[PDB]
């Protein structure tokens, strides 16, 4: 695709949140920039109302995988970067298990030079001390698979996947997501076949910034295609040749 | 001027067999050739002279071979350089008919009857004293760790095998149908006797093929070990043989032929 050749070096990135959770209205901005070729995210986020009426890590889904790397040999199932650069929409219901949920709707695009995602979020039914309201989670993240399928109709994909966020008494919370993305163009898009992403992700604080914030570091890579025959004989050989 | 006399000589300039020279190149060929011949100072430049008319007058291998080499020594050079063994299953047919003791190197005695039938091949009676002069020529020629038996590679650089058939083939080429289009070009290729399996050196040519896409050429005992360990991993129904089905299995092929 065209859109590719968007993120071959460093791409900065702005990032826009509106929240609305249990009534509760907040703000956030993000900065930064991403290296897709590195799988690569170095972003910052602040609260631009006061103090966060959640926790941070049940944000950092909805807060841009355009950026995730994908190996020369799947390069044909990036939908993210074909979109690229009208963008796409993406949409999610994120149920926290045992709680409340977010409805999410995000378009991604660039905006001159720079990739920019805006969200809506709205937030119902959380218990007022649950996990989230509470804010009885960690300031950490764990490592997840993101499954990814066309969605021909749609001209698109349907992307699941859950994540886990370990709570202060060493239990874990579920967040379940359902993902849609669209393109906002009438260009032409790449439909992937089945795959996933693996994320890996560590949560951070600026030592000189007052406001309520979060550094995020990411990795993201895509897998699980199947490669050309060269490469099923290849990963044989080598197990063959083992001892 | 013997074969191994001329190739120590070609190797100056030609060390891995590009299978030519360049034409700068030319003129210190023919030094350090006339050089070999044993010749005089007094006679260098004539000699030079002559040399270059003659070819001029007529760079690769075939060229200079001709002028410096017998019909018989010529023949023991390029027989192969003008017809190149194309398949690995017919090389590896050749290799375990030669390997007659199955040793996993081709020694003296087995290059001597080698050479033997590929004389009476091309129907040319020659004496016993040079089939035992051109056994020893050929193993210095291609004997590479001077051992004094050939590996596998050195019987595939005498054939002019050609490159190994599986590297063709690339990762991008992921779609179901560009991989079963790739799957039915490969065993085509290996299922030389057209029976639905890989069969003896069908399973040989494929295996030395497959190593060699992750490993440095392999050595014939090498050959033998991963053999088996390939049939103890696909050999489904365990007849010894590679059922087309058994390796679309194990190559991922989404729908089982
Ligand atoms: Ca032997
Ligand atoms: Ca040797
Ligand atoms: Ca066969
Ligand atoms: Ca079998």
């Amino acid at each position: 695709s065209k859109g590719e050749e968007l993120f071959t070096g460093v791409v900065p990135i702005l990032v826009e949140l509106d929240g609305d959770v249990n009534g509760h209205k907040f703000s956030v901005s993000g900065e930064g920039e991403g290296d897709a070729t590195y799988g690569k995210l170095t972003l910052k986020f602040i609260c631009t109302t006061g103090k966060l009426p959640v926790p941070w890590p049940t944000l950092v889904t909805t807060l841009v995988q355009c950026f995730s790397r994908y190996p020369d040999h799947m390069k044909r199932h990036d939908f993210f970067k074909s979109a690229m650069p009208e963008g796409y929409v993406q949409e999610r219901t994120i149920f926290f298990k045992d709680d409340g949920n977010y409805k999410t709707r995000a378009e991604v695009k660039f905006e001159g030079d720079t990739l920019v995602n805006r969200i809506e979020l709205k937030g119902i039914d959380f218990k007022e001390d649950g996990n989230i309201l509470g804010h009885k989670l960690e300031y950490n993240y764990n490592s997840h698979n993101v499954y990814i399928m066309a969605d021909k109709q749609k001209n698109g994909i349907k992307v699941n996947f859950k994540t886990r966020h370990n709570i202060e008494d060493g239990s874990v919370q579920l967040a379940d997501h359902y993902q849609q993305n669209t393109p906002i163009g009438d260009g032409p898009v790449l439909l992937p076949d089945n795959h996933y992403l693996s994320t890996q992700s560590a949560l951070s604080k600026d030592p000189n910034e007052k406001r309520d914030h979060m550094v995020l570091l990411e990795f993201v890579t895509a897998a699980g295609t199947m490669a050309g025959i060269i490469g099923n004989l290849r990963h044989m050989a080598l197990d063959m040749g083992n001892e | 001027l013997d074969a191994a006399g001329f190739w120590q000589v070609w190797q100056r300039f030609d060390a891995d067999e590009k299978g030519y020279i360049e034409e700068k190149e030319l003129d210190a060929f023919f030094l350090h050739m006339l050089m070999k011949l044993g010749t005089d100072d007094t006679v260098m430049k004539a000699n030079l002279h002559k040399v270059k008319q003659q070819f001029m007058t007529t760079i690769r291998m075939k060229e200079l071979a001709g002028m410096f080499l017998s019909e018989d020594e010529n023949f023991l050079l390029l027989f192969r350089r003008e017809n190149p063994l194309d398949s690995s299953v017919e090389f590896m047919q050749i290799w375990r008919k030669y390997d007659a003791d199955s040793s996993g190197f081709i020694s003296a005695a087995e290059l001597r009857n080698f050479l033997r039938d590929l004389f009476l091949h091309h129907k040319k009676a020659i004496s016993e004293a040079k089939l035992e002069e051109y056994t020893g020529t050929m193993m210095k020629i291609f004997d590479r760790n001077k051992d004094g038996r050939l590996d596998l590679n050195d019987l595939a650089r005498i054939l002019a095998l050609q490159e190994n058939f599986l590297l063709q083939f690339k990762m991008d080429a992921c779609s179901t149908e560009e991989r079963k289009r790739d799957f039915e070009k490969i065993f085509a290729y290996y299922d030389v006797s057209k029976t639905g399996a890989l069969e003896g050196p069908e399973v040989d040519g494929f295996v030395k093929d497959m190593m060699e896409l992750v490993q440095p050429s392999i050595s014939g005992v090498d050959l033998d070990k991963f053999r088996e360990i390939l049939l103890r991993h696909c050999d489904v129904n365990k007849d010894g043989k590679i059922q087309k089905s058994e390796l679309a299995l194990c190559l991922g092929l989404k729908i089982n032929p």
